[PDB]
């Protein structure tokens, strides 16, 4: 029968002004004989209205439906409930699904710029670090940037369980050694609840 | 299939033809020659002709009669060119589609005697019909008022047929209403008299398919009218069928403030000006200008395109404050903030207006996000040259030119005349914990 | 196409999910000694009345929504006052937020009013033309039979409000709202006995 | 009905001579009331008999689990040798079937790299020690460190990510108090991968 998944928002959605949050629900393998999907929001079990249902996508004879609620950003962090439900004919009872942000004590996040180790200045390329670490709930967004521009090279790990409770992680800009050693400065960029503003920015240069 | 075969087109087919079965024989189209042209047209298979719905165009002066052509009940059109041997063309024989508005061309039918399309629902129509003995366009929806180029070509078919003999029907016709194309009244006025009606007085008004403008009273008139005497429009047609009825029309009024309402109603208490643009549903049909009185000047708003120069908030999200859109909001984590801008030039303000958080045109924001409380600014020293952050924050150095007291989705309030090129909003409080917006600033004026 | 709630004491939720899709078509729905019931969801049912719910008998409400219906919610209407019922239930066992008291966004039918009050009307020697339809017999009213006159009034109505929550839906035109007079005809027989079909007299 | 489930070695014990690799085969919701559970092993389809079945596990009230435990030889599975485990029951219809087999694709030899605290960490009690290990295919990996030949165990270790060249990269952290990193102590970054010689290599770190 019918799957059920539901998304948080991106977590720089929560936390900038400039976006819009959204909890995404999506439901799977919907049959050609009994298509009808029927969504109801609720928001600490309290029914909303305001939900917007994209139209089937076939991914066979198989159909796709998202529905995607906007959240306002105070209610996100105030780690309110999300409850997606969703019916069909082909569905003995209807799907309930929940999500809320990580109930717990927030911690700021600690970031900590690392420059290339020496043994890989060999190479083209040299891999620029940002730790950051001591950080809780694991909502948490990372990007580069350089003289006003975002640096797009990079990979970042997930966010890592810590022996203290709280998360880190490793986000990696890669660049081209020539502008590492003309001395450029790079920047990482850090969005998390508990930061001033949701944002903190360390420098990393050439020493 | 048939959604597919409705595209593809340009189960058997609905329309068109049958599925790529008997042929075409003269038990279908007696006359040879029709029964060749038809099949290299629209198909060599009987179940062709009932779905075949694109031209057919006969010609030539092979064609004696045109028997069979009624099986083409699709045919969504048909031109008779230089059929000159074709002496007789009756309802019976044209195809079912010529009652919903087929296309009918004919050229060259010198040999054509009797012209019956009677009871064809025709709402339009001759210089080569020279044979002509009889005709019948009697029951259809054509416009033969004085003025009208179907009375001009029916006065054509009489002329044809008067040089034969003394066989002319022409009555009964329940002509099809349609809104007029444009509307004459560019600049409407009424007096300071203290209700008018915008649709009544400049937005009224049906049409013919040959654009005769038509009151009842006007229709009465229409009714009486005649051909030599006999009287061509249908006894039992109603003005109510006529008429087009001006359902989910709606007047869009911006006034001088610039303010806009939705209503076709004016109650003239003062003096003032708005720009009309009214509605079908789907597009505006007409526009116009209405002074009440000597009128009032259109205010611009002065606020738009205003260079921020330093907020409690994200700079980049100030500026969305002075584009055109509700499409976006300001706020910040709290219940108060401000925004400073710059109109650039001294200006004389006399109004301004901000829309509220619900106003939101991409999401649909709840009225609880809206702004309760806030002030509107200018800066004290008039003539100061900015070369800021610490200045702008300070409350010392802003005078209030405004005050907002209500929740409302849009706040409009009067300003003293005030001349200022620096301003200031501050957000006091939200209608609810949730952080306050609001999408767009005006400030209404002369430049 | 009718479903009576009668005595159903330990029913303690009611969702639109649970009832049928004839509900939104104006299926007819009473409930009586719901005395279990804490949740009553009718949102989005398009409910043009709320005859059928013995509100009295609601004594464990806790929540309700009866949003995005088709209720006329205005000072004189018998609505508001089960409305306002529902309310006083709710407040007995909890704070009354909006988030446990939805009655917003209702788009309330139009219909005809069934008596108009002009008997004699009168017209100066004028030589303008007038509409009777337009003068005399003009206007809409509720399920409720309450009457808007013209566009204005219609604005008044949205306006109004039950605690300064307007109950309304803001995105309800006036166009909806009102009723067409499609087809309605006006038989004049004059003194001379002679009859015309006309909402137009020429005051000559 | 009873489920299957097939679990890989632990990728050092696959790569290490002094480990000995083993796939596990565990069987869940097993009834009370037909109890019987036996297990036959594959490898390449040829049938090996030298399994370790571990005695049923209550779970729930009246629910067992049964484990059985599969030594592997390091080439076999370096290999990419199929291990099929087959389960019977009374309360199967037919029995199951589970295979797995090492993660196929052309390997790349991992690079590590230390990286040093940073000075602004060393206003705290404790320091990060970084260790990157990039450019590694496939993505089984395994890293510890050490210092003066002995185990330093308070370290984490991120998941392998895929880089936008298709290789994996991780980072490891281990967390030393402050007073050691400074006292000038040497700390090592033990990286073990099927595409290093010997599947092993160290980095070392200690203050410039
Ligand atoms: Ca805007």
């Amino acid at each position: 029968g019918p799957s059920v998944f539901l998304f948080p928002p991106k977590p720089k959605d929560t936390l900038m002004i400039s976006r819009t949050p959204e909890v995404t629900c999506v439901v799977v393998d919907v049959s050609h004989e009994d298509p009808e999907v029927k969504f109801n929001w609720y928001v600490d079990g309290v029914e909303v209205h305001n939900a917007k249902t994209k139209p089937r996508e076939e991914q066979n004879s198989t159909y796709r439906v998202v529905s995607v609620l906007t959240v306002l950003h105070q209610d996100w962090l105030n780690g309110k409930e999300y409850k997606c439900k969703v019916s069909n004919k082909a569905l003995p009872a209807p799907i309930e699904k929940t999500i809320s942000k990580a109930k717990g004590q927030p911690r700021e996040p600690q970031v900590y710029t690392l420059p290339p180790s020496r043994e890989e200045m060999t190479k083209n390329q040299v891999s620029l670090t940002c730790l950051v670490k001591g950080f809780y709930p694991s909502d948490i967004a990372v990007e580069w940037a350089s003289n006003g521009q975002p640096e797009n090279n990079y990979k970042t790990t997930p966010p890592v369980l810590d022996s203290d409770g709280s998360f880190f992680l490793y986000s990696k800009l890669t660049v081209d050694k020539s502008r590492w050693q003309q001395g450029n400065v790079f920047s990482c960029s850090v969005m998390h609840e508990a930061l001033h503003n949701h944002y903190t920015q360390k420098s990393l240069s050439l020493s | 299939i048939n959604s597919d075969w409705n595209q593809y087109q340009n189960w058997q087919p609905s329309t068109g033809g049958l599925k790529a079965y008997d042929v075409i024989d003269q038990k279908d189209i007696p006359d040879p020659a029709l029964r060749e042209q038809i099949i290299q047209q629209v198909g060599q298979y009987k179940g062709d002709l009932e779905r075949y719905n694109k031209t057919l165009v006969l010609t030539g002066d092979k064609i004696q009669n045109l028997k069979g052509l009624e099986k083409l009940s699709k045919l969504q059109k048909l031109e008779l060119r230089q059929l000159s041997n074709v002496k007789e063309i009756t309802p019976e024989l044209l195809p079912e589609s010529m009652k919903k508005d087929a296309e009918l061309v004919m050229v060259g039918m010198t040999g054509l005697e009797k012209l019956n399309l009677s009871g064809l629902n025709r709402q339009t129509l001759v210089n080569s019909i020279t044979h002509l003995t009889s005709f019948d366009i009697s029951h259809n929806s054509l416009d033969l008022s004085e003025k009208s180029e179907d009375r001009k070509l029916l006065m054509t078919l009489m002329e044809q047929v008067s040089n034969h003999q003394k066989n002319t029907a022409f009555e009964n016709q329940k002509p099809k209403g349609y809104y007029p194309q444009t509307y004459d009244t560019k600049e409407g006025h009424y007096d300071v008299d203290n209700e008018h009606d915008i649709l009544t007085d400049f937005v009224f008004g049906t049409v013919t398919k040959r654009n005769t403008f038509i009151d009842e009273e006007a229709f009465a008139i229409y009714k009486e009218g005649a051909v030599d005497g006999r009287q061509y429009v249908s006894k039992d047609y109603t003005y109510e069928a006529f008429r087009k009825d001006y359902k989910g029309y709606k007047v869009h009024l911006t006034a001088s403030n610039l303010g806009e309402t939705v209503t076709s109603k004016v109650t003239a208490t003062t003096d003032e000006t708005y720009l009309v643009d009214v509605s079908d549903g789907e597009k505006v049909v007409h526009h116009m200008k209405l002074n009440i009185g000597s009128g009032a000047i259109m205010m611009e708003n002065l606020a738009k395109g205003a260079k921020v120069i330093g907020t409690s908030g994200d700079f980049e999200q100030a500026k969305k404050i002075f584009d055109g859109e509700k499409s976006d909001r300001f706020f910040t984590w709290g219940q108060t903030n401000w925004i400073a801008f710059d109109l650039g030039e001294i200006n004389l303000a006399k109004e301004w207006r901000l829309f509220n958080a619900e106003t939101n045109t991409e999401i649909k924001t709840d009225s609880s996000l809206n702004v309760a409380k806030g002030r509107l600014q200018i800066l004290k020293d008039t003539t100061i040259d900015l070369e800021r952050k610490e200045y702008l924050s300070n409350d010392e150095n802003w005078t209030d030119v405004a005050q907002m007291d209500d929740a409302k989705a849009i706040f409009n309030s009067k300003l003293s005349n005030v001349l200022s090129r620096y301003w200031r909003f501050c957000v006091d409080g939200g209608a609810s914990s949730y952080y306050p917006q609001y999408t767009e600033l005006q400030i209404l004026g002369q430049r | 196409q009718k479903l009576e709630l009668r005595q159903l004491s330990n029913v303690k939720e009611i969702t639109p999910e649970l009832l049928p899709e004839s509900m939104k078509k104006d299926a007819e729905l009473v409930m009586v000694g719901m005395t279990g019931l804490e949740k009553l969801n009718l949102s989005g049912l398009n409910r043009q009345t709320l005859d059928g719910i013995d509100v009295n008998s609601i004594t464990h409400l806790t929540s309700f929504d009866i949003s995005h219906n088709s209720l006329d919610l205005s000072e004189k209407s018998e609505d508001r006052k089960l409305l306002m019922t529902l309310m006083e239930q709710v407040s007995n066992h909890q704070k009354i937020t909006v988030k446990n008291t939805a009655f917003e966004n209702q788009k309330p039918k139009g219909y005809y009013p069934q008596t108009y009050d002009t008997k004699e009307g009168h017209y100066d020697v004028d030589n303008a033309e007038h509409d009777i339809l337009t003068d005399f017999v003009f206007g809409t009213v509720t399920k409720r039979n309450t009457f808007i006159g013209d566009e204005e009034a219609f604005a008044i109505y949205k306006e109004g409000a039950v605690d300064g929550r307007q109950y309304v839906s803001k995105d309800y035109t006036y166009e909806a709202f009102r009723k067409d007079y499609k087809g309605y005809k006006v038989h004049l027989t004059a003194s001379n006995l002679g009859e015309t079909v006309t909402s137009k007299v020429t005051a000559t």
